[PDB]
RNA sequence: CGAUGUCGGCUCGUCGCAUCCUGGGGCUGAAGAAGGUCCCAAGGGUUGGGCUGUUCGCCCAUUAAAGCGGCACGCGAGCUGGGUUCAGAACGUCGUGAGACAGUUCGGUCUCUAUCCGCCACGGGCGCAGGAGGCUUGAGGGGGGCUCUUCCUAGUACGAGAGGACCGGAAGGGACGCACCUCUGGUUUCCCAGCUGUCCCUCCAGGGGCAUAAGCUGGGUAGCCAUGUGCGGAAGGGAUAACCGCUGAAAGCAUCUAAGCGGGAAGCCCGCCCCAAGAUGAGGCCUCCCACGGCAGCCGGUAAGGACCCGGGAAGACCACCCGGUGGAUGGGCCGGGGGUGUAAGCGCCGCGAGGCGUUGAGCCGACCGGUCCCAAUCGUCCGAGGUCU
RNA sequence: GAAUGCCGGCAUGAGUAACGAUAAAGAGGGUGAGAAUCCCUCUCGCCGUAAGCCCAAGGGUUCCUACGCAAUGGUCGUCAG
RNA sequence: CGUGAGGGAAAGGUGAAAAGAACCCCGGGAGGGGAGUGAAAUAGAGCCUGAAACCGUGGGCUUACAAGCAGUCACGGCCCC
């Protein structure tokens, strides 16, 4: 047997193929589905892309903001079928893989860091550019 | 009263009804059966199945005679399920429905010689305020002159693990019978690789 | 510590019968194919330099 | 021999 | 996870700006309190002239923490501090506003007067 | 417990048993042949391919990543120029450990030798 | 008295029951709810803080509850050493004095090696009348046993009102226990990157040593982990406790009792999980070998099998256990995938320059999931039945 | 037959604790009856207001060379104060 | 041993005679086996006699369901005379 391929058998009919590619420095908005009772709505979360730990099926990715004075970060399974979409709103250019660092900057300070990915911007506008 | 034979392959999570859930997946069937027990052969009653085939060039003399006995090829392991009787001659994971509850048996992970602290969650000792060389270590064992001894079965350091475990009352999620697997909620004893035995639950 | 010593000394009874599993197991040899001396087995054989067939090591 | 190491003094057993 | 000790800043216009848990009233001998749970604290810090003034012994229910709390759809949400709202022996709202986003635990544990008041539910 | 732990101590800390295998690196790839423990020919048997390795690839990068634990440029040269191109079509296993039948007289350690094949 | 270490604390418990809580009851000046008092019950449980060396006690905040005791006032060859209980010093007090004080005050060396019993673990030996490889019965042990809130029943029974049930039924908790690593969160001694100083290879560029037993810094896979996840306490059957009865005399009535029957506890027995045939009372079932050669015995060659040796292992201190040994994927290498780091070097362009851009998610790359005989488990050796008697 | 008697010898504890700074080693070549331990070479590490060099005190041939390995060296020893 | 004043041991014996073992064998040596000397070589210099504790080799009986100040009394089995 191969126990590793079992794994991805089970897994495969939950596996998400729908969402953009992104980086930790990317700033996203995630379209969560969220229930309060009894019914459920579409709870949009904007942020910084500050980790993205990689296990597969069991990938997940961590996005933080501030929120009315208090600053918040959330943790998304990245094949969770409770994510509607996922927006790209800004393509971010880091030097390293896990950003807590961002945790103890001003805003100012972390413009500064994280300035704008040109070259993935030019990515994506230059996709769009299709039939 | 059933029972199926299997091995634990590893742990992932689902998702059901908007809700994450851990399982094990288990690679259960498929399993022979390879002698029955009877009240009047054996005075109880269970089923010895087999699990995982083997290359004849292993298999010796003496058990290639008991197969042949029943006609079943060469397994690599054979375990009995108590009063489980199937009707058919093979047993697979087909006797399991997902929202059954079952029991899980496996060999635990091996710890070795353990500390007090590790195997029984003694406190240890302070590590300042002048404690002297016992941090980990478990106070005192027992009285003065009277008893004058240590109970049988007071707990010290030793070996931990490597030892039978059963799991009670785990939700069964889903059955994959094309290629065996069984997907139960929650942990089972030992590593990936481990045997492990599946039965119902003994619950209510 | 308060410095454990022994209580009473130990009989010729005793001290030997601890010494129960204190004797050497002789060593496993085993004919080497090409020159017939005794050795170890899955070694280079010292006599010979033979090991696998071949000469492996000039001795 | 020629030299004795005192010996601990005891427990003040007072 | 708050514990006695544990100072959380307040996140209403009681007049405390800081307490300090001293008791989780959660049970016998419950050790921790996350958003939801009500703890009993002591104000160590608060502005002039307040509803609340600084000795107080008063109630609170933790409104969000920095131990990131767990969901069952395998999500988990994450404060910068620990902020709790003061609430009276009927578990409403001691104050008339509540100040930062909040645990939406609160709402299905019946705490639905500062889930209005909060500005973010998340 | 060890649970599924890659590799020997050696009962030296990390930099010391980093220079052993460099070391023992070295010789065998100056000699073709060295005399050790067998546990550390057990070990040497991967850093030692790895470096083979690398020299049938050739590359610069290759020459200058070999460099770092060989430190040698005429011994990296000889790997480069005549170990490796006898290698070319072997998939791995360039090196062997053959164990000895005598031990050390002052120790009793068992001994084995490891050599770069044909 | 040729020494039985003394308070309190910590650690580890274990027992008792005159029971603090939980379970079961009778009486009540018991309407209900809540109490009071006594009876049965030791299964489990019995919180975190302030003060003081304190035991004790008071106090804060909770609780179902914050129980009292024995075990050398349990436990210093287990720790502590704050107090007590040496030598210094001081105050008050006594003494002419030296000095003194259940008066106070500041300080004041606590001994690496376990022989026997006992305890936790792990083997070796022999036995279990033939010898072997499996799979099992369970005599007997051990583990576990806690409990709260809210809702429905029902604002009903009860009560002037306030308040507020029995029984029955749902949901959610605290602590504790066993296992696990999918997620959350740790570590991850060299898996990747950046950085200073210095010495060096080779001048640049690229790099290596050292600054810790990682020089420092940012991350970090497998493993091991809790702060994370799953699950457990039961259900149920049986016998009883106090207590309540049915039928019923002695004793025309009455009586739970003398004949006889029923109800009745978190407790007792079984049930659950774990060990377990040295259970010498050494059990059972399945399969394999087999009447060997030479004088209930001895010595030979074997049988079925076994061990040695070797490559290994989420097994392990050694031992043991488990898998594999060329008819082979066991470890090492190689290859693919995962995963980490986060765009190597070299070259090209831009800038006087530190740099920047591109080639490029590049390069490097432990353990994870697999493939591939490229390397190594070569070749072999030694044991091992002939079955007592009625 | 005892005086924790005196002298000596031999046990037990036991193949046990330990082998005296965690600055660190590896390989090849030589010698030799014998080599992890001696010599030689390459690699690696440690000290460098020293763990380098020169005086004084104290020690008293320990200095150099040849031949040696019983004991001394906490192992070995062909080496050595 | 103690700075010093001072303290203060242990250690006798081959044989009549060295006739003190040429020479050969194993061994690096040590040690041994032969040969040889002697009345005697477990008188061989680690030497007269050579006790005991203590350590070993060989043999007879004995022991792995058993409770012990170790013996004593009884009977039975086995080995010796
Ligand atoms: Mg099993
Ligand atoms: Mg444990
Ligand atoms: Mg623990
Ligand atoms: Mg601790
Ligand atoms: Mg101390
Ligand atoms: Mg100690
Ligand atoms: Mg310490
Ligand atoms: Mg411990
Ligand atoms: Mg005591
Ligand atoms: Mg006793
Ligand atoms: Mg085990
Ligand atoms: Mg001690
Ligand atoms: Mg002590
Ligand atoms: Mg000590
Ligand atoms: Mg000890
Ligand atoms: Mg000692
Ligand atoms: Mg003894
Ligand atoms: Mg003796
Ligand atoms: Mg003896
Ligand atoms: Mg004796
Ligand atoms: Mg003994
Ligand atoms: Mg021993
Ligand atoms: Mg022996
Ligand atoms: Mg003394
Ligand atoms: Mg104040
Ligand atoms: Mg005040
Ligand atoms: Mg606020
Ligand atoms: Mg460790
Ligand atoms: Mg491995
Ligand atoms: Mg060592
Ligand atoms: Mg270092
Ligand atoms: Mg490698
Ligand atoms: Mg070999
Ligand atoms: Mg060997
Ligand atoms: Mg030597
Ligand atoms: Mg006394
Ligand atoms: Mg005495
Ligand atoms: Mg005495
Ligand atoms: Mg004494
Ligand atoms: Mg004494
Ligand atoms: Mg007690
Ligand atoms: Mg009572
Ligand atoms: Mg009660
Ligand atoms: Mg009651
Ligand atoms: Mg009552
Ligand atoms: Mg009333
Ligand atoms: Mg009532
Ligand atoms: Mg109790
Ligand atoms: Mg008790
Ligand atoms: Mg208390
Ligand atoms: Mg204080
Ligand atoms: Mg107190
Ligand atoms: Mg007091
Ligand atoms: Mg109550
Ligand atoms: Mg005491
Ligand atoms: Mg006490
Ligand atoms: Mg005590
Ligand atoms: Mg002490
Ligand atoms: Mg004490
Ligand atoms: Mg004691
Ligand atoms: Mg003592
Ligand atoms: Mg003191
Ligand atoms: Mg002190
Ligand atoms: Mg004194
Ligand atoms: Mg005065
Ligand atoms: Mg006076
Ligand atoms: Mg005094
Ligand atoms: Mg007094
Ligand atoms: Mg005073
Ligand atoms: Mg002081
Ligand atoms: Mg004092
Ligand atoms: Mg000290
Ligand atoms: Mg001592
Ligand atoms: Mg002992
Ligand atoms: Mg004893
Ligand atoms: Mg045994
Ligand atoms: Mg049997
Ligand atoms: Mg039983
Ligand atoms: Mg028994
Ligand atoms: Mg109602
Ligand atoms: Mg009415
Ligand atoms: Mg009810
Ligand atoms: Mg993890
Ligand atoms: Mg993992
Ligand atoms: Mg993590
Ligand atoms: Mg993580
Ligand atoms: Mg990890
Ligand atoms: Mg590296
Ligand atoms: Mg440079
Ligand atoms: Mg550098
Ligand atoms: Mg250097
Ligand atoms: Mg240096
Ligand atoms: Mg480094
Ligand atoms: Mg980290
Ligand atoms: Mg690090
Ligand atoms: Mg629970
Ligand atoms: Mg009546
Ligand atoms: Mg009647
Ligand atoms: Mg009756
Ligand atoms: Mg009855
Ligand atoms: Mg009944
Ligand atoms: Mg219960
Ligand atoms: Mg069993
Ligand atoms: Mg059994
Ligand atoms: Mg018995
Ligand atoms: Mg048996
Ligand atoms: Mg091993
Ligand atoms: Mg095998
Ligand atoms: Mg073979
Ligand atoms: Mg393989
Ligand atoms: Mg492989
Ligand atoms: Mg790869
Ligand atoms: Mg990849
Ligand atoms: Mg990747
Ligand atoms: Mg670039
Ligand atoms: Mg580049
Ligand atoms: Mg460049
Ligand atoms: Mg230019
Ligand atoms: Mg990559
Ligand atoms: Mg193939
Ligand atoms: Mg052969
Ligand atoms: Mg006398
Ligand atoms: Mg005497
Ligand atoms: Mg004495
Ligand atoms: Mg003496
Ligand atoms: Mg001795
Ligand atoms: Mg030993
Ligand atoms: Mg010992
Ligand atoms: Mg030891
Ligand atoms: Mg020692
Ligand atoms: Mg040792
Ligand atoms: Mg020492
Ligand atoms: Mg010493
Ligand atoms: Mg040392
Ligand atoms: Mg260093
Ligand atoms: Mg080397
Ligand atoms: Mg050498
Ligand atoms: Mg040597
Ligand atoms: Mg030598
Ligand atoms: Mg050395
Ligand atoms: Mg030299
Ligand atoms: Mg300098
Ligand atoms: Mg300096
Ligand atoms: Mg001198
Ligand atoms: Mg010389
Ligand atoms: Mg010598
Ligand atoms: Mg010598
Ligand atoms: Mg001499
Ligand atoms: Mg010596
Ligand atoms: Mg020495
Ligand atoms: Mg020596
Ligand atoms: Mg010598
Ligand atoms: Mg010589
Ligand atoms: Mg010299
Ligand atoms: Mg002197
Ligand atoms: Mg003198
Ligand atoms: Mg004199
Ligand atoms: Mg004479
Ligand atoms: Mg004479
Ligand atoms: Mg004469
Ligand atoms: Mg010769
Ligand atoms: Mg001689
Ligand atoms: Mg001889
Ligand atoms: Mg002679
Ligand atoms: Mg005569
Ligand atoms: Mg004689
Ligand atoms: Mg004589
Ligand atoms: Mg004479
Ligand atoms: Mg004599
Ligand atoms: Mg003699
Ligand atoms: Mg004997
Ligand atoms: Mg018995
Ligand atoms: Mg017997
Ligand atoms: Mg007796
Ligand atoms: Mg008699
Ligand atoms: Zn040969």
């Amino acid at each position: 047997m191969n126990r590793g391929a079992l794994i991805k058998l089970v897994e495969s009919r939950y596996v998400r193929t729908d969402l953009p590619e992104f980086r930790p420095g990317d700033t996203v908005r995630v379209s969560y589905k969220v229930k309060e009772g009894n019914r459920t709505r579409i709870q949009d979360f904007e942020g910084i892309v500050i980790r993205i730990r990689r296990n597969g099926f069991n990938t997940t990715f961590t996005v933080r903001k501030v929120s009315y004075g208090v600053g918040v970060e959330r943790i998304f399974p990245l094949h969770s079928p409770l994510i509607q979409k996922i927006d790209i709103v800004q393509r971010g250019r880091a030097r390293r893989a896990k950003l807590y660092f961002i945790r103890n900057l001003s805003d100012r300070e972390i413009r500064r860091k994280l300035r704008a990915d040109r070259k993935r911007i030019d990515q994506d506008r230059a996709a769009e550019r299709a039939a | 009263m059933k029972g199926i034979l299997g091995v634990k392959v590893g742990m992932t999570r689902i998702f059901r009804d908007d809700r994450a859930v851990p399982v094990t997946v288990i690679l259960a069937g498929p399993c022979p059966v390879v002698q029955r027990r009877t009240p009047e052969k054996d005075g109880y009653t269970a089923v010895q199945l087999g699990f995982l085939p083997q290359n004849p060039k292993r298999v010796n003399r003496p058990l290639k005679g008991h197969f042949a006995k029943a006609g079943v090829e060469p397994v690599r392991i054979l375990r009995e399920i108590r009063d489980f009787n199937p009707e058919g001659d093979t047993v697979t994971v087909e006797i399991f429905k997902p929202g059954e509850r079952v029991d899980v048996t496996g060999t635990s992970k091996g710890r070795g010689f353990a500390g007090v602290m590790k195997r029984w969650n003694f406190a240890g000792g302070p590590d300042s305020h002048g404690a002297h060389k016992i941090h980990r270590h478990p106070g005192s064992i027992g009285n003065r002159k009277t008893p004058g001894r240590v109970y049988k079965g007071k707990k010290m350091a030793g070996h931990y693990g490597a030892e039978r475990v059963t799991v009670m009352n785990l939700e069964v999620v889903d059955v994959i019978p094309e290629e065996n697997l069984l997907l139960v909620k929650g942990a089972v004893p030992g590593p990936n690789g481990g045997l492990v035995i599946v039965r119902e639950t003994k619950k209510a | 510590a308060k410095h454990p010593v022994p209580k009473k000394k130990t009989s010729k009874a005793r001290r030997d019968a601890r010494r129960s599993h204190h004797a050497l197991t002789p060593p496993t040899l085993v004919p080497c194919p090409e020159c017939k001396a005794m050795k170890p087995p899955h070694t280079v054989c010292p006599e010979c330099g033979y090991y696998a067939g071949r000469k492996v090591l000039e001795v | 021999p020629v030299y004795i190491p005192q010996p601990r003094p005891p427990h003040p057993r007072l | 996870m708050i514990q006695p000790q544990t100072y959380l800043e307040v996140a209403d216009n009681t007049g405390a700006r800081k307490i300090m848990c001293i008791r989780v009233l959660k049970g016998s001998n419950a050790k921790y309190a996350t958003v939801g749970d009500v703890i009993v604290a002591s104000v160590k810090e608060a502005i002039p002239r307040g509803a609340v003034k600084e000795g107080d012994v008063v109630k609170a229910v933790v409104v969000r923490t920095k131990k990131e709390i767990k969901r069952p759809d395998g999500s988990a949400i994450r404060f910068d501090d620990n902020a709790a709202v003061i609430i009276n022996n009927q578990l409403e709202p001691r104050g008339t506003r509540v100040f930062g986003p909040v645990a939406r635990e609160l709402r299905e544990k019946g705490f639905m007067k500062i889930v209005s008041l909060a500005p973010e539910v998340l | 417990m060890r649970h599924l732990k890659s590799g020997r101590k050696l009962n030296r800390h990390s930099s010391h048993r980093l220079a052993l295998y460099r070391n023992q690196a070295k010789s065998l790839l100056t000699h073709g042949r060295i005399t050790t423990t067998v546990p550390k020919a057990k070990e040497l048997r991967g850093f030692v391919d790895h470096l083979i390795h690398l020299a049938k690839r050739g590359d610069l990068h290759a020459r200058r990543l070999v460099l770092r634990d060989l430190q040698d440029v005429k011994l990296v040269r000889k790997l480069f120029d005549e170990i490796a191109p006898r290698y070319r079509d072997r998939q791995g296993g360039y090196t062997r450990v053959l164990k000895l039948a005598e031990r050390r007289r002052g120790d009793g350690a068992p001994l084995a030798l490891v050599e770069l094949v044909e």
